[PDB]
């Protein structure tokens, strides 16, 4: 029961929840719902559902920047996601809505391998690192040919609750895409 | 040389109040070398705050460090009976190498109390030796600021008496003073009436207790 | 456990020397710097001297410059402080505390040893003289006077230690002759005077003096 | 670049150096400390996941302490210090391990040897995981042996010193 | 006086002025004036004054690139500054002027915490690393809530003089923002 | 990435290796050299500010020498070599130290031990500064002791070799 | 960042660790192996070109093996793993060497010592080149001597162990 007769095997599990004030924390609730928490009262909701929340195909980012009503912290992590997405040439799937600071971005995944939905799902697995394999089938099986059964990726802002159900929070997710930023993007 | 000014030199509060202890330096010093200490007269001083902000191990969470430039502050959120003691700020690097503050006194704020004055003539067993002693007792008063004057035949005497103050009581939270007037047996017989004049903040008029020799 | 073992107190005449020691317990002694700190009677905190780890640089306060010599034996894990040619103002309680001044961590004195009583006075050991302090005609006050004794301290109780309520043993003060003196008083009801016997039990641990003075009103 | 954050939790300890984890930094556990002999490997090795978390927690401890709280939890600070605190390729390595169905480190569970009497502890190495299940203790028993033997060799040198 | 009785403490101070041909050097003159030197005859002047030098609110960069009249070395360090500025959504404070290669950029700082003036001041402290705390109050006090009494940041080109008055020149400043480039910027 | 610039100033010396600083590289000082025993720690340690300056000056020395002068002092070269010369997080660490009111290194003043007879020198560590004032010599005396003791242990090994 | 790819070719060997190069990884050559004593320097040293190629080939071996082939040879994977496999400044250093007419490493030819009887091999250091011509063997003979002497010192320690 003891290694080398003099040593004991002991373990420790880090409480990532205390890093909320300094860095964002990523955790997943179930198959559809995934979350990024920024602070103790603010968060962001990543969800995968077959139901569309934005019918129009526009993305008035320039207007949203002028009427500065959003949270800069949440605008940073949503910019980090899209900048981390490689090979983004189909701007038709890019549908955004920022009415009065209420941020919400939708990606049309319904469109074979290497599609525009591939790079979005790859970025999603890194964003919610703790427990993202539940959203895909044979997640370790592939990397380039990454695909899910759902058709839309909706990212809305939300209030803070104990949503970390399937996995514990972790900054390992967000901190990874900071280097992949503005890479593999075309002119 | 660097001069550390601690303000105030006397502080009155009650358990549960916010204590804001200040520390002024003569030179724009480094925040990284400021430290705070709690001194109990019975034992060695304990390190509370080091590096102006960091809390040492065993120091409760109510203590906090703050300050920059020349104004540094030790703040206690809610007080407790153990927190009522002396406190010292320090800085390492200037002259002298370890500078120390004056001394911030933290005492319990009792309702104002009047001193019970008593005067004691020199015992005849003591006058047989050749020296007399006149004791003037001030018992259970608040605050500590009290003034005792000695009038010999309605004439003030200065420098020939010694005062002594006890610490604040554990239950009633009051102080006590005992000014002892020492005179020679030849000079004690040179006079007749002796009195001590007690002037306290909790006194409408200065009380004077006297006695006639013989 | 992390401690500092103090030792070296005593009484000396002005001009004589005295050695202070401080042993290390449960920590790498050669890794930290050692400092000496004193507190004069009724005064604030003071810095005496300091010696770095490895004993390369030594510093002193302008007061004890020349009279004091700080040294350390990193092999024995012990700190020392020699006090040649002591003076009157050098009487105080002395402490030994460790510090670490580095880029990695701030300045602090976390580990401290207990107090070291140092008395530098030309007076000699003398027993106390207990003189009563009685009142004269609903509560009165009577006490004792412990005058002319050396050195400190002296313990005083009342009625074989039974009477405790209302007792005030005042802090001792040092007279011009160099001899300590204090007064221990107690508040008693006026109806018990001449009826309840009041005695103060003074004990002077130096010279082993045990005086029991009967305080009765005049 | 290369990480440069240096942690210091030497106050009130037997020897300078070493780091302690408060009971609020560990889930369902009291506080645990590790000797300076162990944390010294954090300044050298460029591939220990537990060392990257130590620099991340010591930053979170110092950032909250020495910088007044922002208005609405600003992320500007951590984005510029991330490369000096952790290793961007250490997490990228665990991605590829997870991507290739190889047991990876999800930065949550850590294991370490701790002597039954003298209390000497090793540097906590990361407990791996694959398809959302930690490896059994027997999966890497020879890794513990190589790590438990390092304890004996490291113990020998102190007497030799 | 000697450490371990056999060793002496000796010091050396690097002469950063000799690195001028290879890399730019940053030094500050006083509270208002700060400088970046590129070579021995060319420089750039960072200044903080309450007086505005550009009234219009335009920034014809595309025209300036076509009529290539500026110095590419100075255009690199001015692009490095703006790219290092995080959370730049208020393009109204962006006022530029490049008449015939004479480069000059102004930032409207007169506009609470996390404003558009915050990220500009943060980038300024790194740009003139040697002696930038003089321009702000309690510089070490904060990072996110960074603020000065002035209202405009003017960056004009200038000739080379011995402007390094308060601090010595140093490339440590400019070389630091090269990694922060194109990060924390929104779409 | 990780720095990779290797400096070579071994010509006309007693032993191969080691670097010298000309009197034009130091303000108000003559030329100073450092042994190969000391500069060898520059190829290993990822956290020494003085080593990053050595690679920066040896680059400035070689760039002016082996590349014809540009028309108007081009900055294209240094921008691409900065990551191979210095450490982008070593300077970022000193930012955070300055940001947190902690004594930082502003890369100007350096201190080092130099034996009074045998002339052996240590690697110059950076003299820190806070609120625009260098630390007094007594602020980090125990750091010198740990560094002066390293000289004795390093001296012992040569005889043991 | 800092490279983090760990290679493992220990199956069916005398000792755990070490890497082998198949005859398809080398041009006009059969398969060659290198001991764990040598490849251990790849986990430490941040400046060996041959170690960066080992991590690049062990990645190519594992990527083709453990990930189903993409539709049209996707480059998305290698772009994100390049910083965890090699050193971006090690290649940047050889650019500057080539830029300054200094013999650089074009990552093709490597040399190593191999004992004539006991078969102990050194870590293959890169064969340099300038103006498209490899250096003659005599150009760096003293480098081989310093490397051949390292073999004797490394051989001595095993007996001392
Ligand atoms: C986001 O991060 C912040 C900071 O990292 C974090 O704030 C901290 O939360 C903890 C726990 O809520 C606080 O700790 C408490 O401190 C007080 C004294 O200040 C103690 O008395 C408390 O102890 C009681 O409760 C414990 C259970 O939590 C019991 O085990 C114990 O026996 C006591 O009964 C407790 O330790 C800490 O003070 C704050 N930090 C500050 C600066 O106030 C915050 O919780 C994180 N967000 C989330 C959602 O977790
Ligand atoms: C690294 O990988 C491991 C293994 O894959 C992973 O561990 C698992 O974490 C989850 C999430 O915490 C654990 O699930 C718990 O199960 C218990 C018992 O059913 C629940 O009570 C827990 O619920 C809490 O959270 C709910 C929502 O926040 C609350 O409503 C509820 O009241 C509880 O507070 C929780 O669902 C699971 O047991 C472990 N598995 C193991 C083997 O430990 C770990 O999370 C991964 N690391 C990261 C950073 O994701
Ligand atoms: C920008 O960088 C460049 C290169 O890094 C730098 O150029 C160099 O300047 C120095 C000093 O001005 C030059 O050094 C001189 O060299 C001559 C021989 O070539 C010597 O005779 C000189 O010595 C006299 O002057 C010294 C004082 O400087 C005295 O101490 C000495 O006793 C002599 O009287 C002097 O050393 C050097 O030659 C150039 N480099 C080249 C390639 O010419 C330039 O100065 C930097 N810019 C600024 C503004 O400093
Ligand atoms: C790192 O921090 C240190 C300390 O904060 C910092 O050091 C200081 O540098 C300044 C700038 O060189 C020094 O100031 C000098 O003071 C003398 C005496 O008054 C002046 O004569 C100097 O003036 C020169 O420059 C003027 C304008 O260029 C000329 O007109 C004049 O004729 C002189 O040539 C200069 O103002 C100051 O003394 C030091 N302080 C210390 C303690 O050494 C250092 O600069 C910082 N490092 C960097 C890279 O910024
Ligand atoms: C690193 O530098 C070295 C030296 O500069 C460099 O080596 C040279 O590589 C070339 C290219 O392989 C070699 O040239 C060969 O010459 C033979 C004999 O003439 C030819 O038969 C070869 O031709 C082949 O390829 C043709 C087109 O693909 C085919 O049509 C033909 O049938 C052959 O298959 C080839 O041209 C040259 O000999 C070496 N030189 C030395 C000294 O080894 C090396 O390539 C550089 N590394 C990299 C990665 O570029
Ligand atoms: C660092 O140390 C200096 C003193 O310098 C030191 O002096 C010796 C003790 C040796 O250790 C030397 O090696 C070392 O250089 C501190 O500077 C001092 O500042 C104080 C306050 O600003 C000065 O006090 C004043 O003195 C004048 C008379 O000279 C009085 O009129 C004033 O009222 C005031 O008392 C002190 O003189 C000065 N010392 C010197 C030598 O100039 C410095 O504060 C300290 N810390 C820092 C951050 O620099
Ligand atoms: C490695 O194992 C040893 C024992 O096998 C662990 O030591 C024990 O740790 C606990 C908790 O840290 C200590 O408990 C504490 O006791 C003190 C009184 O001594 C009490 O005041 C505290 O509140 C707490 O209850 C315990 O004393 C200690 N035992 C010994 C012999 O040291 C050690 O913690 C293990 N190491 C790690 C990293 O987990
Ligand atoms: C460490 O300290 C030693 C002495 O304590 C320093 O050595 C001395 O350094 C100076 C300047 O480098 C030497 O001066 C030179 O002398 C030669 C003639 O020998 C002359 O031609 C030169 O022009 C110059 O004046 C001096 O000789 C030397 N002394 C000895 C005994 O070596 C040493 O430089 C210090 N190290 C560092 C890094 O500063
Ligand atoms: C270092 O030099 C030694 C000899 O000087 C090399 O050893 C020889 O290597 C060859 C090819 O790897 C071995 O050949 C093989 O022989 C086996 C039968 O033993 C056969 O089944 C294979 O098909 C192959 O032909 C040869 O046995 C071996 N000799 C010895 C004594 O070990 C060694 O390869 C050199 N190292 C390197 C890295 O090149
Ligand atoms: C994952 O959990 C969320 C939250 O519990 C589920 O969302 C809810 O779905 C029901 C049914 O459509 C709604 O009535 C609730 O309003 C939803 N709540 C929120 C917060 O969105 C979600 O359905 C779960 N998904 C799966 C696959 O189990
Ligand atoms: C984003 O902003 C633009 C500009 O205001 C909007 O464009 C207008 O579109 C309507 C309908 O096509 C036209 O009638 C207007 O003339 C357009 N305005 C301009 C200035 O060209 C656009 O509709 C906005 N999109 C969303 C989703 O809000
Ligand atoms: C996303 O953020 C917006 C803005 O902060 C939130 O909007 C608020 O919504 C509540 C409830 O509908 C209103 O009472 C507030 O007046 C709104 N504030 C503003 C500024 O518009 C929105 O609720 C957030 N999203 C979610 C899911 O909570
Ligand atoms: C900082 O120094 C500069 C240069 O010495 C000062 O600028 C001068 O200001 C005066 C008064 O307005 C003008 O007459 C000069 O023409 C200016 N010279 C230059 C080169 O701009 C500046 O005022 C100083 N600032 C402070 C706060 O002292
Ligand atoms: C800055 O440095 C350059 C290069 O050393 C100096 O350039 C020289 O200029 C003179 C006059 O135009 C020419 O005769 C020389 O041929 C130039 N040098 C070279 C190497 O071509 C320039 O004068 C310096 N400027 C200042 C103000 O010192
Ligand atoms: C930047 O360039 C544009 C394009 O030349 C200028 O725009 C002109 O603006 C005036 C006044 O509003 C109009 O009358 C012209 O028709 C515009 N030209 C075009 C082609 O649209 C703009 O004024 C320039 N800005 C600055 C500051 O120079
Ligand atoms: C900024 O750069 C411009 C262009 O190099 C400088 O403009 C020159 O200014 C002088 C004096 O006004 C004229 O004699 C030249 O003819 C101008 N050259 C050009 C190409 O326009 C301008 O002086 C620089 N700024 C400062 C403050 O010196
Ligand atoms: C993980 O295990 C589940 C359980 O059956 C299985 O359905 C899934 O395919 C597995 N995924 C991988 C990547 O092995
Ligand atoms: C630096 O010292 C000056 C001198 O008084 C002071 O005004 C300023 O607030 C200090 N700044 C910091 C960051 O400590």
């Amino acid at each position: 029961s003891l290694y080398k007769g003099v040593y004991e095997l002991q373990t420790l599990e880090l409480n990532m929840e205390t890093l909320n004030m300094t860095m964002p924390l990523s955790c997943t609730k179930n198959n559809s719902h995934h979350y990024i928490m920024v602070g103790n009262e603010t968060g962001l909701e990543l969800t995968l559902t077959n139901t569309s929340i934005i019918n129009h195909k526009f993305c008035n980012l320039s207007d949203a920047h002028k009427k500065n009503l959003y949270d800069h912290a949440l605008m940073s992590i949503i910019s980090t996601f899209h900048l981390s997405i490689p090979n983004f040439n189909q701007y038709e799937a890019m549908s955004c809505d920022f009415n009065g600071g209420k941020i919400s971005v939708q990606y049309n995944l319904s469109h074979h391998c290497g599609t525009v939905a591939n790079g979005v799902l790859q970025t999603f697995m890194r964003m919610a690192w703790g427990g993202s394999y539940i959203a895909l089938d044979s997640g370790c099986g592939n990397w380039d040919c990454i695909m899910t059964s759902y058709q839309y990726l909706i990212i809305q802002n939300t209030t803070w609750e104990d949503h970390c159900q399937f996995s514990r929070p972790s900054p390992i997710g967000y901190l990874g895409l900071l280097s992949q930023r503005t890479r593999d993007i075309y002119i | 040389d660097i001069v550390l000014t601690q303000s105030p030199g006397t502080l009155s509060l009650s358990p549960g109040e916010r204590a804001t202890l200040s520390c002024r330096a003569s030179q724009s010093v480094i925040s990284y070398y400021v430290a705070w200490y709690q001194h109990k007269g019975g034992q060695a001083p304990r390190l509370l705050i080091y590096g102006a902000s960091s809390r040492a191990t065993g120091v409760p969470d109510r203590f906090s460090g703050s300050g920059s430039g020349t104004d540094f502050t030790l703040t206690i959120s809610s007080l407790e009976p153990e927190d009522f003691a002396l406190y010292y700020c320090q800085y390492y690097g200037s002259s002298p190498l370890w500078a120390f503050g004056q001394g911030t006194k933290v005492e319990i704020k009792r309702t104002v109390a009047a001193p019970s004055v008593f005067i004691f003539p020199p015992s005849d067993e003591q006058l047989k030796s050749g020296t007399a002693s006149v004791v003037c007792l001030l018992n259970n008063f608040y605050p500590r600021e009290a003034k005792v004057q000695w009038k010999v035949d309605n004439a003030l005497q200065s420098g020939n008496s010694q005062e002594s103050v006890t610490e604040q009581d554990s239950k009633d939270s009051t102080y006590s003073l005992s000014s002892t007037l020492t005179l020679s047996k030849a000079d004690y017989e040179k006079h007749k009436v002796y009195a001590c004049e007690v002037t306290h903040q909790g006194l409408s008029s200065p009380v004077t207790k006297s006695f006639n020799r013989g | 456990e992390v401690q500092l073992v103090q030792s070296g107190g005593g009484l000396v005449r002005p001009g004589g020397s005295l050695r202070l020691s401080c042993a290390a317990a449960g920590f790498t002694f050669k890794s930290y710097s050692m400092n000496w700190v004193r507190q004069a009677p009724g005064r604030g905190l003071e810095w005496v001297s300091s010696i770095t780890s490895g004993g390369s640089k030594t510093y002193y306060a302008d007061v004890v410059k020349g009279r004091f010599t700080v040294s350390r034996d990193n092999a024995k894990q012990s700190l020392y402080l020699q006090m040649n040619s002591l003076r009157a103002e050098d009487t105080a309680i002395y402490f030994c505390a460790r510090s670490l001044h580095s880029t990695s961590q701030p300045s602090y004195m976390d580990v401290w040893g207990r107090k070291i009583t140092v008395i530098v006075s030309s007076a000699s050991t003398k027993g106390p003289s207990v003189f009563p302090l009685a009142p004269s005609s609903g509560t009165a006050a009577l006490g004792c006077l412990v005058k002319d004794y050396f050195p400190e301290p002296v313990t005083v109780s009342w009625n074989s230690g039974a009477l405790t309520s209302g007792v005030h043993t005042f802090p001792a003060v040092l007279q011009s002759s160099g001899l300590y003196s204090l007064s221990s008083v107690v508040t008693v009801p006026s109806s018990s005077l001449g009826t309840q016997t009041y005695i103060c039990n003074v004990n002077h641990k130096p010279s082993n003096t045990k005086v029991d003075k009967r305080v009765e009103p005049k | 670049g290369t990480f440069t954050w240096t942690l210091s939790d030497s106050e009130g300890k037997d020897t300078p150096g070493g780091y302690c984890l408060t009971r609020w930094m560990l889930i369902e556990a009291e506080l645990k400390c590790f000797g300076n002999t162990a944390v010294a490997k954090c300044n050298e090795k460029h591939d220990e996941e537990f060392c990257d978390m130590l620099r991340l927690f010591d930053f979170n401890k110092q950032a909250i302490q020495r910088l007044k709280a922002p208005a609405q939890t600003s992320i500007q600070l951590i984005n510029k210090a991330v490369n000096a605190l952790i290793n961007d390729q250490l997490i990228m390595k665990n991605h590829l391990r997870d991507i290739m169905c190889i047991p990876y480190c999800n930065y949550s569970k850590y294991w370490y040897l701790n002597h039954t009497t003298t209390g000497r502890t090793s540097l906590p190495k990361c407990w791996l995981v694959s398809n959302g299940s930690y490896l059994n203790e027997t999966h890497f028993s020879d890794d513990i042996e190589q790590q438990a033997d390092n304890m004996i060799t490291e113990m020998l040198q102190k007497e030799y010193m």
